[PDB]
């Protein structure tokens, strides 16, 4: 299941730590262009009786940066997986959330088999699912290790009509790492709604290496939401799995009186622009 | 003046405009980096049990703030021999990391504790580097390391098959081939067990008592720092032109308050012009507003 | 286990008080001998010791100045003296020794010795 | 220093139940299982139970059992009775300012 759609005002961040008040700033930076279009991956296995095999996480080159953002209830998507090749010759991320912690690791891994689902897949009698974990085979000689305090937190939303949307955007240059972050209330009608909100800062890690290989580790367990249909090309559906790439281009942000921003503009959409 | 900025002796009527007019400042207050958490050296100064010399612990201290003024009352040393930077100024020295090490040996081989040593100790149980920096500590525990009966508790490895790298333990268990006799295991003639015990006793005088070292190793590389000094010097002040020294401004005004409501992350403010008007209190998280004189 | 100490005494405010701890009843393989403070209402307070066939006491931070250790002419009966005795100072005294060597669990006690401070 | 913390104050539950006593010290390298448990009868002086990790002195009832390491650290009493109605202390030799927890005092029904 693909399908494509617009990302209007979307992916947006603070550049630098720094604070300004009723100013307009131009910067240039990695970033992800006004209009395009992010492509949707969804995930479609349920039932224990009846099912059909899953293959539902494509793997995604990952190619100088990537903006990531879904819509679930507190735990559905969890963890993401870096690298170059995925196997024992080469040096693969381990970026793991759990209950109430967050374990991120490089090391030498060598194989990385399922996640271990009982394929009852039934959640609409019976919905206790958890304690899933041995995704990895083995380790080798590795002593990096950042047990913290879990990045995603579920936000409660009451009488129906409030979800939150999930942004992170990933950045690895100069063998750094970084973690953009912000939780976006009002989900009610629009898959994508239209406005202006901006991400901020949360992680920096020093990794390296040649990171050209992006996994991601959906828990299947007992999963929920799952339309499916033959689209393909470009038309609409509904995965809760967003996709865009940044491109290096230069913005203009319109900070308030208040520090925060409000409006922004792409340098080289439009010549209006 | 007039007369000096115009290099004449006589001036006619007029208004002119001589040199500026400007406040000097007064005072100083300094600041330390928004680093609190303090380092626990009381586990490796003050330990109850101790293993061999062989079995030494290759640890690893960072991520807090080193007090190297408080570790001068938990040991009786006297020694603290330094070798590439100063005893005095260890305290304003950002390290990235810290290396601790403790071990047990004899009083005889102390003073081998060294760059550039060779022999019993500096050949078969610890080696160091020749461009090593940092500073060395002893003391004597001759009164709770030892025993009149005797005391086995420590063990010392003296043949091996040959001098052991440096920063390195070899924990090697077998018998040494010292003779043609094929030295299978056990003992026996020409096949000698290099594990000694000690015999730490109080009948030993000064170079068989069992004493006690301990080594910091720093290196000064390029990376980012962990751990740093404190000291706190000059509490604050509220409305007078007084200089700075604080986490990256350094600047010189008369900061009073400032009651907007900053964003919580945000510590630098700026302006149209790009100058700084803000400043992130270490310890209040009290933002201040930059105004010149 | 079943250590002999002194019986319970009471003294006037100010005063010093004798206490005493049998210990010649068994054999020991230490070179310590410790004392421990009990509140009437409240938790232990470690207190200090003094080295057994040394005499050399081992204060604490709060039990210092006042707290007298000391030893035996045989060096096997360890006493506590204490003196400058105030209202609040009241408590009940133990005596422990330890089992092993280098080994700083208290594995024999005392029976115990209560003072009083009052009138 | 360390100030050493046993949480909670006070427990009263009924007999025959374990109860667990959480000792914690406020120790960041860690103690490596150096911990001893004392039970204080009111009058009499404490009596240890538990040297070590989980390992109890000679005389000692299996129904005093502890473990932990480091920091972390429960005892678990089997099958209390009337006579096991006193105040445990936990104590930790690692470094020396030699100091014990705060007490729980434990009644019984």
């Amino acid at each position: 299941t693909q399908s494509y759609t617009n990302s209007f005002t979307r992916g947006v961040y603070y550049p630098d730590k720094v604070f300004r008040s009723s100013v307009l700033h131009s910067t240039q930076d990695l970033f992800l262009p006004f209009f395009s279009n992010v492509t949707w991956f969804h995930a479609i296995h349920v039932s224990g009786t009846n099912g059909t095999k899953r293959f539902d996480n494509p793997v995604l080159p990952f190619n100088d940066g990537v903006y990531f953002a879904s819509t679930e209830k507190s735990n559905i998507i969890r963890g993401w997986i870096f690298g170059t090749t995925l196997d024992s010759k080469t040096q693969s991320l381990l970026i793991v959330n759990n209950a109430t912690n967050v374990v991120i690791k490089v090391c030498e891994f060598q194989f990385c088999n399922d996640p271990f689902l009982d394929v009852y897949y039934h959640k609409n009698n019976k919905s206790w699912m958890e304690s899933e974990f041995r995704v990895y085979s083995s380790a080798n000689n590795c002593t990096f290790e950042y047990v913290s305090q879990p990045f995603l937190m579920d936000l409660e939303g009451k009488q129906g009509n409030f979800k939150n949307l999930r942004e992170f955007v990933f950045k690895n240059i100069d063998g750094y790492f970084k973690i953009y972050s912000k939780h976006t209330p009002i989900n009610l009608g629009r898959d994508l709604p239209q406005g202006f909100s901006a991400l901020e800062p949360l992680v920096d890690l020093p990794i390296g290496i040649n990171i050209t290989r992006f996994q991601t580790l959906l828990a299947l367990h007992r999963s929920y939401l799952t339309p499916g249909d033959s689209s393909s090309g470009w038309t609409a559906g509904a995965a809760a799995y967003y996709v865009g790439y940044l491109q290096p281009r230069t913005f203009l942000l319109k900070y308030n009186e208040n520090g925060t921003i409000t409006d922004a503009v792409d340098c080289a959409l439009d010549p209006l622009s | 003046e007039t007369k000096c900025t115009l290099k004449s002796f006589t001036v006619e009527k007029g208004i002119y405009q001589t040199s500026n007019f400007r406040v000097q400042p007064t005072e100083s207050i300094v600041r330390f980096p928004n680093i609190t958490n303090l380092c626990p050296f009381d586990e490796v100064f003050n330990a109850t049990r101790f293993a061999s010399v062989y079995a030494w612990n290759r640890k690893r201290i960072s991520n807090c703030v080193a007090d190297y003024s408080v570790l001068y009352n938990f040991a009786p040393f006297f020694a603290f021999k330094c070798y590439g930077v100063s005893p005095t100024k260890l305290n304003d020295l950002c390290f990235t990391n810290v290396y601790a090490d403790s071990f047990v040996i004899r009083g005889n081989e102390v003073s081998q504790i060294a760059p550039g040593q060779t022999g019993n100790i500096a050949d078969y149980n610890y080696k160091l580097p020749d461009d090593f920096t940092g500073c060395v500590i002893a003391w004597n525990s001759n009164k709770l390391d030892s025993k009149v009966g005797g005391n086995y508790n420590y063990l010392y490895r003296l043949f091996r098959k040959s001098n052991l790298k440096p920063f390195e333990r070899d924990i090697s268990t077998e018998i040494y081939q010292a003779g043609n006799k094929p030295c299978n295991g056990v003992a026996g003639f020409n096949c000698y067990f290099p594990l000694r015990s000690y015999g730490f006793r109080p009948t030993y005088g000064v170079g068989h008592q069992p004493y006690r070292v301990v080594v910091l190793s720093f290196e000064l590389l390029h990376a980012p720092a962990t751990v740093c000094g404190p000291k706190k010097s000059t509490n604050l002040v509220k409305n007078k032109c007084v200089n700075f020294n604080f986490n990256g401004l350094t600047g010189t005004g008369v900061l009073t308050e400032s009651n907007k409501k900053f964003l919580p992350f945000q510590q630098f403010g700026r302006d149209i012009a790009d100058t700084t008007d803000a400043v992130r209190d270490p310890q209040t998280l009290e933002i201040l507003d930059i105004t010149p004189c | 286990v079943q250590l002999a100490q002194s019986g319970s005494e009471l003294r006037k405010p100010g005063a010093s008080v004798k206490v005493s701890c049998d210990t010649s009843g068994h054999s020991f393989t230490s070179n310590a001998i410790h004392w421990v403070r009990q509140a009437p209402g409240q938790g232990l307070e470690w207190m200090g010791w003094i080295n057994t066939d040394t005499g050399t006491p081992t204060y604490a931070q709060g039990f210092t100045g006042r707290f007298v250790f000391s030893l035996d002419t045989s060096a096997r009966t360890a006493y506590l003296q204490i003196s400058s005795l105030k209202a609040d100072d009241t408590a009940v005294f133990y005596c422990a020794r330890e089992r092993d060597y280098s080994d700083y669990f208290f594995d024999y006690w005392g029976q115990g010795t209560l003072v009083t401070v009052s009138s | 220093e360390v100030v050493m913390t046993q949480s909670p104050a006070s427990l009263s539950v009924s007999p025959g139940e374990r109860a667990t006593l959480s000792c914690r010290a406020r120790a960041s390298l860690g103690i490596s299982t150096d911990l001893a448990w004392y039970q204080q009868r009111p009058g009499q002086a404490p009596r240890l139970l538990i040297y070590g990790a989980s390992t109890r002195a000679t005389g000692i009832p299996a129904r005093f059992s502890g473990s932990g390491s480091g920091t972390e650290f429960t005892l678990t009493i089997s099958s209390l009775q009337s006579e096991d109605s006193a105040v445990y202390y936990c104590q930790q030799y690692s470094n020396w300012p030699l100091t014990f927890g705060g007490g729980t005092k434990v009644e019984i029904k």
